[PDB]
């Protein structure tokens, strides 16, 4: 009866959470009306982790949709699978900040925060065995960065023991999509380091590369982009919903994957992923699943674990497989590629096998990696931040509605401290 | 009208077949025990008269 | 009169217990609803189920088991599975939040929420026992509730009881295959309660069982179900002497007083023979001498440590089936003249023989063959120091820079516990090294 | 089904109570003491009562 | 390929993502004191006396 | 011969009586229209219904109850319900104005206009009775008709009848849970009245019954129907010695003599074992030792009162079913060797046991299961002084500022009966203190 | 066979009594013609509480409809369910002031009082039990307050042993809509104190607050406010009409709330109240009912309950319930917010659970509070009255018909003693 509360922040968070909720409703056999039309008892075995029994047979998702301006929530409500959400779980203000951390965290985000906190308190009271909170947002916005990090902080002092997951769409190394994006990313990870239990860094450049060099797909479309991220989201919380041979919840993943309290930025990965012209040329087996799971091209972040060092690895399998060959592949990957695994931790791969695969697949696997390669992303954001901060680019707003240069200085210092920590634990010796 | 009355007792179609199958198998099981006892009684009706 | 209460703590413990109780039900002829169709039993007479099952008086047979997890899952699978009617509803104790591979969580914060429920259930099962003989406890050292809560339950059980026999069937971490990260931390944090709250502890390696299934059973696709089936067969061969009748037979007291030389040296090797598939049992003779020779093989142990690097201190053999003590004497004479197996000088006679004439039973969908005879060889040997050495190397490698220690420290545990448990395991290694020189 | 019970929601199989139904009328239905039709069931052995 | 596979796509395929259905034992046991409760056989008799 | 007259007063009394008479009809085989099934038989004697049912001669089994309330709701609910042809229409008595949770209103204004008619019906029933064993008055101490008019009826019955016993089944308020704010006033006034006109006053709480239904019968959302079914089981187990026959029998007249030491301490506690649902009933043995331990468990009393905070004085235990007298004094011996259950020094023998071989009757569509053995415990511990002191503290808080006192003064009472009840209750505290020391 | 005779006085009285009559006629199955079309015997077994059978099998409400000018009574005859009333108990005057307590209580109210008294004698002698009287007037106007208080004085002098509750829609600071509201309220609250047994004070700005934040409705109009008032009125006598597990009539409610004779000014509430778009998304349970009642934004009086202390709270639950959740929810509320309850009365909750919910709701509840925070409206009306009375304004309209200013001074003084008594029993401790 463990259960988490989903929380979408920003327009990116709103679309990606709508995609996540519709795919998890497809997984649990929930119609767009809200009733149940599946074909097994295992779908209602653990329906309470994501859904609440409304009196009348309807299943309402345990989600809080937050936006500063009623923008993409209109699209969420007017699209398919958008009527399941409770209309009291949509929170909006009359203005809208947009790609501004200071307006999303101090001026406009400080007015909606009381209503969002009231809604989240109501959802957690509706919970009886709450596991934690799962917030989806993007680094490089105003509501996703500012309001999202404000929510993460507020719920951190509200519930200091529940497991806090963030799915953060991080800036890509190439193509900007926002010009104050280094500012928002730095000023948001300054909160994400010390206020989240685990953070999954996701970037559109690597996801587009997955969509072309892995699935071809000609036209990727953000529907399929958020589908890939939502498939990872469904994979990471599989043992909470279905029986398996080796259970591992979010607390288990955090315990086995976080060696030091600041080092909790992961690279997600989901790898049953085959181009439609090559479905006839592959065999869906555990060794091939492991190979494509540990392949560097499959990674959803632009950082290179070949350039870095794997501290910890979590592999969550789905399907009726053997245990011996799964364990053998996880040992064999390290025993061959021992230069990408730090050798002061022995057998740093955790295995979590669940019985039920997703619909349409014989087997599945999702990959959560805490490499030291993620320091390249923070190095990129740090130098892109200082190239602007050394000439006070776009800083007149951030000084206008109420910050100092000291906040940016502290955020840059915290990022560089994280980079130095990742470097020292990358090049630390065995003895 | 019809009147909403829930259903309570109603069997799955493979449960209906399993009701008639286990009645036949129980009757066949008790029939061969009687046939075993019939050969016992017939045999001892010859031996006791011979003794 | 005798009984043996079985506690199954952890996900691994419950998954051992599922196969264990299906094997016990098929051995005693108990259907999953909870009654025997017949009355007489082949082999043992009438009350041959009292070691595992109890009469309600109306004909229902309730097992003497306590299935405990700090998690709704797995125990709910048992509660909604095939054996939903056999088990009493209150002897399946579940928590709400898992310990999440944390000894500190399983021992200091959330264990002390249902430790009193499992203790009360143990006391109520012991009240139904006329004369109680065993506290067979099944768990894993992978971490979580199988380590921390197992340690807490073992501590309270050993201070409440103590005239009984608390046997362990632990899933020791394998030398190179492991499914978690903080396994050395959990294993060293829990090895003290196996040292000083256990009368005996049989520890197995998953990869050793994988290897014997791959080689002997010819299963290139082995599974935890097969692993639990082999472990259940080992436990059944141990406990068959109490329930079934036969020749010279050993209960737990005789077994563990003829197995351990000293109070701290109670950690024996486990071996079962003949682990064989049916299409290979068509070819093998499965005689007493060759199953004894198969027990004395390096690649047949449940734990990955080569026994040629140590001295055999004691061996307890439990034979089952078409076994004659004449054949046993011939087999022991064959073994005692082998130059590969060597004993300590302070054990002139080093074999304890128990015989049953009840052959092991097979399960439908199983993997072992229906053998006419079998033997469980349980040997106290000093060659197990390899496993402790590998575990201490892993633990020192992770503890050199204090990885994952913040979880344990923040979850109500002092930091010196790791150091003092490492000192205790170092002392245990010192005893096992210079016990056999 | 194997959780802690609710008589209100378990009224009318599992669809909850009836319209304009009171507690005494739903519970105290005056049903006779049922005699079990144990034709398909397997009755356990007799243990004897206290009179025996 | 044939374009009729679009119409064949809506076919019912045998769903097997949840494995084989486990067999369940019937509830065919009842204790004697619950099965035979409130069951009395009534007869009438003469009991002649001299 | 050996009959008792039931007086159900209050809404709680009427609903408890509905449950009780449903249980009695199911126990004696009487149909809801007061007829025998003819083609079906229930078995058991020729006069094993005469304690509660009087025979017309045509087969009409009219009961021996008086349902009285100053409200036409709960009693016309019975007149509309399925037992509409069972009760004589002059037995079911309704007033016009409600007592409105006011002892003064129910005892001085509205009780006097109906007390004459209810004693006329009581006189008719007692004249029909050959030799009366006693009255069983079912009510609540919470307030209104059950605290007012009920105490008035006790005073008038004690004047008119005298030596006849008047047993009480009182729904006494919980220490924390209550549904009214004048409950301390009503309880102290009705207790001051019944302290001088009662012979025995069986207490049953509501929060304790919620605890029993939650922990034991695993009903997470219980209503008053389950509570009243449990109270019906209590009273049926009390009077089964009068109704059926068997082993050791105790009558209601000297139930008191083997229960109450002094003619002030007549508030015994209640306990029933087993209280188990249909799931966790056929997986247990339900031995006499187990049910005696279940009676003696502190979290199994029918009243929210910890028995460890005080000594026992008398324990009357009524066993039902397959109970041999060997097991009763086998279990009582273990109780006496237990030292946490500590009896008072001036009572070396403090048990009165009564065994009837008739098992309890299960209601169809109920919550209790059909068990072969049962026991109802009646304890006379000193531990209830905690509840008395909580009532005194609540009365002090409410009476310090004279809140809700004009409602009692303006409808008959003087402002001296409150202080008189308070000093009587303090005297009861001091009597319990001198009994304990 | 307890019964209540109903009285409507003034325009507000005749509107929110009409809505009350049609909602309980819907509950009892009465047609707008007057012929029964229900489904259960419970729906007729206690219909004598509010209805009188007539020749022809038609039920007539037992109500007396009073107004100084006969426009509102033509409107109430014309309204839906308006033809069930008798035409005999329709008392009208030719002239009539309105918004003038002196010319509603002393002039053109001293001769219509004889006719309404004759109708009251008729409807009270056409009875067998006569539980009591229910006036649904409103303070602020002339015939609502003046004629209403004259009726209450006459009824209290004639039958001083029957339960008798007035509701009143006592004036608000914001909606205003009448200049002479402080005079009209101050001249009538002391009469209510002296005579009325239960005053269920409702407020217009609080009703607007409910229909703005609690249930959206996007245009609350006036019918929804009356329907809230009507549902609150029907939730008090559900123990009189329908059977339940635990019963509490008007006299039991009066006894179990008022500790002292002068403190009988309750503040009501209702639950559940959901928006029309989020009614099927809610799990309606007894704990969530308690969540909705014990809230500042749900009370139908303008007072915030957090600004004082609860003396007693009545919870009249309706529906097939379990008593344990009701008891434990009340006890958790008390044990959590124990600072807001007076400590010299333990367990400040009266509980009445009836088995018949209102139509359309599975699980309903009615709140009544005897809070000491009710003194805020009295302090507000007192300061408005002394602002308009420090210099004698609009006073010739009251003194032109024999009223002296000493009456105004005495009314203000008595209202101040009511405020001081509420303050004393709030700040009093268990010394
Ligand atoms: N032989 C065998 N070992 C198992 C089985 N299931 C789990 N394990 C072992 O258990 C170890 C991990 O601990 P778990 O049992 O899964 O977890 P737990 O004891 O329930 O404690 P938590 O982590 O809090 O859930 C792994 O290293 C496995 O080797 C099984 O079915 N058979
Ligand atoms: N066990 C149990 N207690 C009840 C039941 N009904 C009411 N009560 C108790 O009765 C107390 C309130 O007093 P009531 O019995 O309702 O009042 P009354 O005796 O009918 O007299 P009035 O106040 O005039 O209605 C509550 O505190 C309840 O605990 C019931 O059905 N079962
Ligand atoms: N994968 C994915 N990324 C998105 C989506 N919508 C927006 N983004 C990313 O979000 C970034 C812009 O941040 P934005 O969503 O405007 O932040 P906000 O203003 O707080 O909502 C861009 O870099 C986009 O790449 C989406 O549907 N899918
Ligand atoms: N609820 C309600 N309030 C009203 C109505 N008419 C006026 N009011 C309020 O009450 C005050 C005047 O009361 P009014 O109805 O004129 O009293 P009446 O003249 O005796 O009927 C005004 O300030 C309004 O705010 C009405 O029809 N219903
Ligand atoms: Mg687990
Ligand atoms: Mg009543």
């Amino acid at each position: 009866m463990r259960e988490i509360v989903h929380m979408q922040a920003g327009q990116c968070g709103n679309q990606i959470g709508a995609k996540f909720w519709e795919v998890i409703s497809d997984e649990h056999g929930i119609d767009p009306t809200g009733t149940y039309h599946g074909d097994s008892d295992l779908q209602l075995e653990r329906i309470n982790v994501y859904y609440n029994e409304a009196t009348g047979g309807k299943y309402v998702p345990r989600a809080v949709l937050v936006d500063l301006e009623p923008g993409t929530m209109d699209s969420v409500r007017s699209g398919p699978f958008g009527q399941i959400f409770r209309p009291d779980n949509f929170v909006f203000g009359q203005s809208g900040a947009g790609n501004n951390w200071a307006k999303g965290h101090y001026t406009e985000g400080a007015e909606l925060v009381d209503s969002v906190l009231d809604v989240v308190r109501k959802e957690a009271e509706s919970c009886d065995c709450l596991q934690g909170f799962q917030l989806t947002h993007s680094l490089g916005g105003g509501t996703g960065s500012g309001m999202g990090t404000l929510l993460i902080s507020k719920i951190r002092e509200e519930y200091p023991d529940r497991i806090m997951n963030t799915f953060s769409v991080v800036p890509s190394p190439k193509v900007s999509d926002t010009v104050v994006e280094p500012y928002n990313a730095t000023l948001s990870v300054h909160q994400l380091v010390e206020n989240t239990d685990e953070t999954y860094c996701i970037d559109n450049e690597a996801l587009y590369d997955i969509c072309f060099r892995t699935l071809k797909l000609t036209t990727p479309t953000y529907g399929d982009l958020n589908h890939l991220v939502s498939a990872t989201m469904s994979g990471v919380t599989t043992c909470l919903r279905f029986p398996g041979q080796l259970n591992a919840d979010l607390r288990k993943l955090a315990v086995n994957m976080v060696p030091f309290p600041r080092l909790h930025f992961f690279m997600p990965g989901f790898a049953p992923l085959t181009s439609r012209g090559s479905q006839q040329y592959r065999a869906l087996t555990v060794p091939e699943l492991t190979q494509q799971m540990f392949d560097a091209k499959n990674m959803m972040a632009a950082c290179d674990p070949r350039h870095g060092r794997y501290l910890t690895v979590a592999a969550i399998f789905r399907g009726r497989m053997s245990m011996k060959e799964v364990d053998e592949q996880m040992l064999n990957v390290q025993n061959k590629n021992s230069s990408y695994f730090v050798e002061w931790i022995p057998n740093n791969v955790k295995t979590a096998v669940c019985d039920i695969p997703p619909r349409g697949l014989k087997m599945s696997a999702t990959f959560i990696g805490n490499s030291t390669a993620i320091q390249e992303l923070f190095k990129r954001i740090s130098e892109q931040f200082t190239a602007m901060f050394r000439r006070k680019a776009f800083l007149h707003w951030y000084t206008g509605e109420g910050m100092d240069e000291m906040e940016f200085t502290e955020a840059e210092s915290n990022m560089n401290d994280l980079v130095s920590e990742y470097q020292q634990y990358q090049d630390a010796t065995a003895e | 009208g019809g009147v909403a009355k829930i259903e309570t007792n109603s069997v799955t179609p493979e449960d209906w077949q399993s009701f008639s199958n286990e009645n036949i198998l129980k009757a066949e099981r008790d029939r061969k025990n009687s046939a075993d006892l019939r050969a016992v009684v017939d045999s001892l009706l010859k031996t006791t008269a011979d003794d | 009169m005798r009984e043996c209460i079985s506690i199954h703590v952890g996900q691994a413990g419950v998954q051992i217990g599922n196969a264990c109780w299906e094997l016990y039900c098929l051995e005693h002829g108990i259907q999953p609803d909870g009654q025997m169709p017949s009355d007489k039993t082949i082999g043992g007479g009438d009350d041959s189920f009292n070691t595992f099952f109890s009469e309600t008086g109306a004909g229902k047979h309730v097992p003497r088991a306590v299935f405990v997890d700090l998690e709704p899952t797995v125990v709910d699978e048992v509660r909604t599975g095939t054996y939903r009617q056999l088990f009493h509803p209150e002897q399946l104790i579940t928590g709400k939040e898992d310990a999440a591979n944390n000894y500190a969580r399983g021992h200091y914060t959330i264990g002390k929420e249902i430790v009193d429920l499992v203790l009360d259930r143990i006391r109520k099962l012991a009240d139904q026992c006329t004369g109680l003989q065993g506290f067979l406890i099944f768990h894993s050292f992978g971490g979580g509730t199988g380590s921390g809560f197992a340690s807490l339950l073992m501590e309270r059980l050993s201070v409440d009881y103590g005239k009984k026999s608390k046997l362990e069937f632990a899933i020791y971490p394998a030398p190179q295959i492991s499914t978690a990260v903080v396994e050395p931390y959990n294993t060293i944090l829990t090895t003290h309660t196996t040292l000083e709250h256990s009368d005996c502890a049989f520890m197995v390696d998953n990869e050793a069982i994988y290897d014997i299934c791959r080689r002997n059973l010819d299963i290139e696709r082995p599974t935890y179900t097969n692993l639990n089936r082999l472990i259940a067969q080992i436990v059944s061969s141990i406990t068959a002497s109490l329930r079934f009748d036969g020749a010279l037979n050993v209960d737990l007291t005789e077994f563990q007083t003829n197995l351990v030389p000293y109070p701290r040296i109670h950690f024996p090797l486990a071996t079962y023979a003949p682990v064989i598939s049916a299409e290979k049992a068509y070819h093998e003779q499965l005689s007493v001498a060759e199953i004894t020779n198969a027990c004395f093989e390096p690649a047949n142990q449940m734990v990955k440590c080569d026994p040629r690097h140590g001295k055999y201190m004691a061996c307890c053999m439990l034979y089952r089936g078409d076994v004659v003590p004449k054949d046993v004497n011939a087999a022991i004479a064959t073994i005692k003249t082998k130059r590969t197996i060597q004993f300590v000088d302070w054990c002139p006679t080093g074999f304890k023989v128990g015989i049953n004439y009840q052959p092991p039973t097979v399960v439908p969908g199983g993997d072992l063959a229906k053998v006419q005879r079998a033997v469980c060889m349980l040997s106290n040997t000093t060659a197990i120091a390899e496993a402790w050495a590998r575990l201490d190397h892993k633990f020192d490698l992770m503890y050199a820079k204090r990885a994952f220690v913040h979880w344990y420290v923040g979850e109500g545990m002092e930091e010196g516990e790791f150091s003092e448990a490492r000192e205790d395991l170092a002392a245990l290694e010192k005893d096992y090294e210079e016990v056999g020189v | 089904k194997l959780q802690a019970k609710d008589p209100v929601s378990l009224e009318n199989a599992g669809h909850g109570p009836n319209f304009m139904s009171t507690e005494a009328k739903t519970r105290f239905s005056g049903r006779p003491s049922e005699r079990k039709d144990c034709s398909t069931l397997t009755v356990g052995p007799k243990e004897g009562s206290g009179y025996t | 390929l044939t374009l009729s596979e679009l119409d064949e796509l809506n076919n019912k395929r045998p769903t097997l993502t949840y494995g084989q259905a486990k067999q369940a034992p019937p509830e065919d046991f009842i204790p004697a004191h619950v099965a035979f409760d409130k069951k009395v056989l009534k007869f009438n008799g003469f009991y002649k006396q001299t």
